[PDB]
Order: structure tokens, then sequence, then C-alpha cells
RNA sequence: AACUGCGAAUGGCUCAUUAAAUCAGUUAUCGUUUAUUUGAUAGUUCCUUUACUACAUGGUAUAACUGUGGUAAUUCUAGAGCUA
RNA sequence: AAUAACUUUUCGAAUCGCAUGGCCUUGUGCUGGCGAUGGUUCAUUCAAAUUUCUGCCCUAUCAACUUUCGAUGGUAGGAUAGUGGCCUACCAUGGUUUCAACGGGUAACGGGGAAUAAGGGUUCGAUUCCGGAGAGGGAGCCUGAGAAACGGCUACCACAUCCAAGG
């Protein structure tokens, strides 16, 4: 744990998607792995993006330990880190919420449920609740 | 089978879009439009695995509903339009304008140009036919249809085509002494000199080009742009200018800039 | 069996039960469309003459109109004919259908009120059913309230009220066919490119026949 | 919600039939159809051309919806009202 | 392209969204931007249907097949998106074959390919790609640009489900 180095390889400005990518190569030569959190940290300053503009999500320890390679995103002006970004690396970081829905078996079962009735659906429960009534 | 068919296979794409075998089952597919789905380039394989400014194939269409990529002049946004050779795509938010034209492997070159030189193109002429209204007209190799050209335009002319406008420039004949350009078959992307033409009333007439190297080899006619006279093209050219190099040059140049 | 009487000029509908075979029997070797004085049917039913429109029989198969010989029997029905939806553009199926004439068969009949009589139903006459909704196309609004062509029918258009708990707000439909300065602004561009299309083709056959004119110096 | 438009002819599965058949390479369409894509493309619409006809823009006819029902039953549907 | 005509008279925008600007003869005046949908014809693209040449395993324990209920060709018509015996009417007697026709078999989908590896070969290829065919069997069709479609429709049989027995 005495010291982590983070290189940036192949940078490539993105004007077009409002973002800056490259390559992350962090050498961790006494640490167990090196934990995404703080790179997005360690991130920030380098590029001044306050932690929400930035994203790392493609890492690789290289055999025998000691180095690990990955990809980063930085993007301008958080509210465009939310633009583009995918929802599911949003909600690693806590920008997004995870939504909330039944699994594919009712989503689909419940398609084909309410694929039988035509219209409403409530002119047909009124004529068949007073049937059960009576 | 029953009509046309929407799905392109990986091991049945083109090979110069060099798509890698694994990752995928699929390939993208290129729509209807000015050039044959076998001879173009989608526009997703042009800015994820040329220019790799998108990593998915989902933000390619990110990059495409911004309305920041143009087409010879015109914003296109479906993710598999058919670009094709001579065509102009700029990309504003960049600055950069690039012109789709073959490597000397066949491939597709990532060649950037100018602000000018991203106002024309050259099409190769296919037919000049005389349309109703007595209105003569020529069609170009991207299906572009000019009305009222010059008397003096024929088959397999190459014409220059302004981009604002869609109107024809000054063109170039085809006669021996002109810069060619090879656009299929095994010499695809080699850069020559008509010097001898082959007539064969039937079918098939054939070309003998001689590039700079004093080389000689022989294409179809249809397989053949005129680019302009010799020495003076009409058009920037890509790296290496279509010179095909044998294997044992290459393997001598690469060692030698391998170092210095 | 049951009986469906509706009013039309009201718009009421209402359910009777009669048993009596006397009084269902002049239902009978009616086709659907004959009319039926109700004098036979009951002393409230004196000066109606009533109009035979459909009903099902004890298995729930409606009837149809034209379908003489009062039995079930199948036809292929396609769209734009009763008693059928098709589930899928283009497609016809074969369904059973039941008859036009009235037999004893039937478990429900369906009726309408032509001509009213002397004598008042408690049920179906007194009470109204008002029309849902109000004409929304501008010249359906226009002979609505018999406008002439130019009264601006914007604001004779039928509004209702709608109330959360405590606040009437009014909603409307949106006048179609309604003339607006967008639309004259349409008309004016349309017709615009049409003329200046026509002379930009004049003048580039004008400027070719000047080069074949010069073509022929030579 | 429903009408309208598009798609559902792609995909995926299998190898039963099939022995000049399929298919492979190679041709032709001066022997044809082609939604879509792309580029072009449309001053003529009227009446023996004066009493002319809406062009500041024509007509009903249905869904959804309301209401009354049948059937043990199904992506079953009838009669009556309204409106694009 | 021109002439003379013909037509259940095809098309020639009664559609939608953001903007809202310029001129005086102050009228909801006259003009006026960007772009969505549509539309005739032509070209292009995605195709499709036909089509030329050559090429397929075992069998003579299959040597003569095909015409008359089209077999080979001609003329005219019908039909088709179109060519064509594709069908019809009339007419002629052709067409294929020991260089293997025709018939039979195949535990036969064809190809790229796989296995074995001196050379030459032998055996396999239902099966990651291309093409074809089929959706329990066989016909017939609607819609559409595109289907003889079967997660479309019209009745069967190796069949087979539900019940209030009517469906």
């Amino acid at each position: 744990s005495d010291a982590v180095t983070i290189r940036t390889r192949k940078v490539i400005s993105n004007p077009l998607l409002a973002r800056k990518q490259f390559v992350v190569d962090v050498l961790h030569p006494n640490r167990a792995n090196v934990s995404k959190d703080e790179l997005r940290e360690k991130l920030a300053e380098v590029y001044k993006a306050e932690k929400d503009a930035v994203s790392v999500f493609g890492f690789r320890t290289q055999f025998g330990g000691g180095k690990s390679v990955g990809f980063g995103l930085v993007y301008n002006s958080v509210a465009e880190a939310k633009k583009f970004e995918p929802t599911y690396r949003l909600v690693r970081y806590g920008l997004a919420e995870k939504v909330e829905k039944a699994s594919r078996q009712q989503r689909k079962q419940k398609k084909n449920r309410d694929k039988k009735i035509f219209g409403t659906g409530k002119r047909l429960a009124k004529k068949v609740a007073r049937r059960n009534a009576d | 089978a029953r009509g046309p068919k929407k799905h392109l296979k990986r091991l049945a794409a083109p090979h110069h879009w060099l798509l890698d075998k694994l990752s995928g089952c699929y390939a993208p597919r290129p729509s209807a439009g000015p050039h044959k789905l076998r001879e173009s380039l989608p526009l997703i394989v042009f800015l994820r695995n040329r220019l790799k400014y998108a990593l998915n194939g989902r933000e390619v269409k990110a990059i495409l509903m911004q309305r920041h990529v143009k087409v010879d002049g015109k914003v296109r946004t479906d993710t598999t339009y058919p670009a094709g050779f001579m065509d102009v795509i700029t990309l504003d938010a960049t600055n950069e304008n690039f012109r789709l034209v073959y490597d000397v492997k066949g491939r597709f070159a990532v060649h950037r140009i100018t602000d000018e030189e991203a106002s024309y193109k050259l099409g190769k002429v296919k037919k000049v036919q005389l349309g109703k209204k007595g209105v003569p007209y020529v069609v170009t190799h991207d299906g572009r249809t000019i009305r009222y050209p010059d008397p003096n335009i024929k088959v397999n002319d190459t014409v220059k085509i302004d981009l604002a406008s869609g109107k024809i420039t000054d063109f170039i004949k085809f006669d021996a002494g002109k810069l060619v350009y090879v656009t299929g078959g095994r010499n695809l992307g080699r850069i020559g000199t008509i010097v001898h033409k082959e007539r064969h009333d039937g079918g098939f007439d054939l070309v003998h080009i001689k590039d700079s190297l004093d080389n000689t080899f022989v294409t179809r006619l249809n397989n053949v742009f005129v680019i302009g006279e010799q020495g003076k093209p009409y058009i920037s050219l890509p790296k290496g200018k279509g010179i095909k190099l044998s294997i044992a040059e290459e393997r001598d140049r690469r060692r030698a800039q391998q170092g210095l | 069996m049951k009986l469906n009487i509706s009013y039309p000029v009201n718009g009421s509908q209402k359910t009777f039960e009669i048993d009596d075979e006397h009084r269902i029997r002049v239902f009978f070797d009616k086709r659907i469309g004959q009319e039926v004085d109700g004098e036979a049917v009951g002393d409230e039913f004196k000066g109606y003459v009533f109009k035979i429109s459909g009903g099902n029989d004890k298995q729930g198969f409606p009837m149809k109109q034209g379908v003489l010989l009062p039995t079930r029997i199948k036809l292929l029905l396609t769209k734009n004919v009763s008693c059928y939806r098709p589930r899928r553009d283009g497609e016809r199926k074969r369904k059973s259908v039941r008859g036009a004439i009235v037999g004893p068969d039937l478990a429900v009949l369906a009726l309408v009120i032509v001509k009213k009589g002397e004598q008042e139903l408690e049920g179906l006459t007194d009470t109204t059913v008002p029309k849902r909704l109000g004409p929304k196309r501008a010249n359906n609004i226009r002979k609505f309230f018999g406008l002439s062509k130019e009264d601006d029918v914007r604001d004779f258009v039928i509004r209702r009220e709608v109330t959360k708990g405590e606040k009437t707000y009014t909603k409307a439909p949106k006048i179609q066919r309604l003339v607006t300065p967008q639309r004259l602004q349409r008309k004016r561009h349309q017709r615009a490119l049409k003329v200046r299309n026509a002379q930009a083709q004049r003048e580039a056959a004008a400027e070719y026949a000047q080069l074949l004119a010069k073509r022929l110096s030579e």
C-alpha cells in the first residue's frame, strides 16, 4: 500500500460526445487491487472533473499481480455525463436510481393477459361484476 | 425466401470492414442507398471501428441523432447508412473532414481532407440517357442524377460535382494518358494510366494500366475510375499513392522505420 | 325470451322480461326490420310500433340480416360485416351465425320504438340520457347551431366543466378544418414553391439551348 | 384506450422431399416486377371560356367512450346514442 | 419526340411541427424561414423471377423411352410482372438414347469444407457461412411491394383438447 500511479494512455478527445476517453494503466506494486472509487477521486484531480464526470469500467489485473489496466471516461460538465452515460454505469456511482420492475416472465405474462381484452377493459368489468354479484 | 432480407451475419460481411470473428453474431447490414452494400461502408463501422469515436453501437446512434455527421453535405441520421467511394463525411464538431477512398490493400482509408476539397466530389458516369420532355441527363456511380449535362460527356468519364448545389463543374474524358483509380478486384486501390484499352464487342472491355513505377496490370473497364491527368489528380490521395509494394519491400519499410 | 327495448329519440334503454306465450308468438315468423304493433304485446304497449333489430339465441349467437331460414348456419365473414372483428387485416373467418327470422329459440331480442302512442312508460320515456360529445369539426359545429359562413365558430364550442374537488376548469375540442393563418401560410408557400420551381427549369432549359446554339457555330 | 400508418415475408429450427432436380462456378434480362433508401421530377385540373362553382379551405360514417344484453365456454359479440 | 383519338378518367398536397420575420395603400392586408408526411414518372439501391455453358453416387438382376388426357416444333390467341406448350385452337411428326436415354435404388439436401497426410488417391459433409425446401399430409386463397405465409385464413388424416352435450 506504498503508492499507486495513474498513467493515462491513448488519450482521445471526443468533442461530439463531450468527453475525453483514455486507457487507465494503474501500477499498484503492493496493493491487492485498486478499487475504482478512489481512482475516480484521483482521476478527478488530474482533470478537474468533480468525480461525477468520470467513469472507469473495464479493469483487469495482470497475471502475477502488481498491475491493472482498464478504460476510463472523463466528461465535460456533469449534466452531460448523465446525458451520454448508460444507466447501468450511473447506478454504480449513485448518480441514477435503480428503477424497479418485475422480471421478464411477469412482464411478458402480463402483456399476453392484457392482449386478450379490447379497449379500456372497464366496460367488461362492470358487466361481469354484476353477474358475479348475482 | 418470400421477401427481402434484413439481417447480415459475421463471416458474411464484406472483408474490407475488418470486423473481428468473435464478439458478435451479426454485422451492420447497410441500408439501401447510393452504393451497393458489398462496396459501401456503414456509418457505424466508420465511427466505431475506424475512428474509435464510439465504444458501442448504442452511442453511435447517440452521436448520429445530435445531427453531427454530414454525408455529401447533408445530415444523415441512420446508423447503417451506405457511405461509399468519394463520400465526403464531415464531422463539424471536431472540424474533421474525410473522404472515403481506398487503401492499396483494398480497405477503406481514414483519409482526412481540408475544408476546401470537402465541397466537391467526383462521380464516374454510368449512363447518359435522354429523359422525358427531351431533357438529357447523366447518372453517376452513386446514383446521383444531373439534368442538362455538357453534350461531350459520355459513359466512363468522371464528373466533378458541387455538393452545395449538385451541379456539374469541369469534367475529364476517357482516353490514354489519364490517371485512374481501380475500384474493384485483385488490384483494388491502385493508381495508374489508361495507356491501352481493349475493346470487346459482346462484353467486358479491358484496360491496361501503367503506374508510376513502370508496372502494368489489367482490369475490367467497370473497375476503373479516372481521377484526372497524369501527375495532376483532381483529389487528394492516401498514404503511398496507390503503389502496391510487394511483401519484400513492405518488410523492408516496416523494419527500417521501426526505429528512427 | 327477454326484450331489449331502446327508445332512440330520447336515447334511453331498458330490458323487459315477458313469459306469456301468446304475446311472444306475435314476434314469431318475423324478419329483422319488420315492424310489429305492440297492442298485442301488452296493455301498456298500445299505440307503440316496434321494429325488430336483433338479438341472441340461447347459445349467444347473434342474428344477422339477410340470413333467412332461421337456423344456425356458418358463414365466411369478412371485414365491414357484422358479428366479426378481423384480428389481422385481410383475414376472414368462418363463424356460426343465427338467421334473421325470429323463432322460439332466442334468449333475447332487441327492439326499437318507431312511433310513440298514447301511453307512458316510466323507465324508458320520461328519463333523458344526453348526447355524449358535441361537434368537433368546424362545419359540424356551424350547422349544429345553424351558423352562417362567417360566424367565427371558435366561441360556440360545447365546453364541459371538470372539477378535481374545488377547481372548475373547462375543456373543449380542438376544432379541426379551422381556417387559421398558419394554414394560409402553408397554402401560400406550397403555391409559391410551384411557380419558383417552374421558372428555374425554364431558365435551365433556355440556358442549355444557348449552349447548343453556340456548338452549331462549328 | 382506439382509429390511422408501418412491421409481422426478417430471424430461428430442421433435412423429409429432391439424382440435370437442388447446387457450384460462369452468363443474359434488347424478356420482367420492385415497398423502402438515394438523386431528380409536376404554372396546363373550369366551361362554345359574361350571370360561376366554397378555396379565409367541401361531406357523412364509425371506432375508442356512454348505456342495455346474450353465452358453460375464446383475443365471441348484438341492439341503441356521440365524435375525429 | 410528333399527329389522330380512346379511358368504370391515374396523378397534378382541402395534411402536420417549430419558428415568427419583412412592405404600406394600417387590413387578422400582402409576402416570408426551417422540416415532417405524401405523390406521378425516371434513375439508383435492397431484391425477386426466369435464364446460358459445363459438372452429380450405385444399378442392364432397367434397352428402348416420349406422342393418344402436350410429347418436339410452327401460326394465332389467352393468361402472366414478363419470355416460353405456361394453357387453348389449328397444323406438322417430331424429341431423347450404348458417348447409357428411360426406369429403379440411395439409411442422397447441394456447396464452401472434414478425416487420413510421399505422390496419385480413399472416405465423410444432418450440423456455426452461402443457396434450396418444409412447418402433422395435400390442396386452395386474403392482405401486401413482397407469401401459395402456416407463432394468417378455408376441411380431412397419424391426430387431438374443453365442457353445462348446445357448441
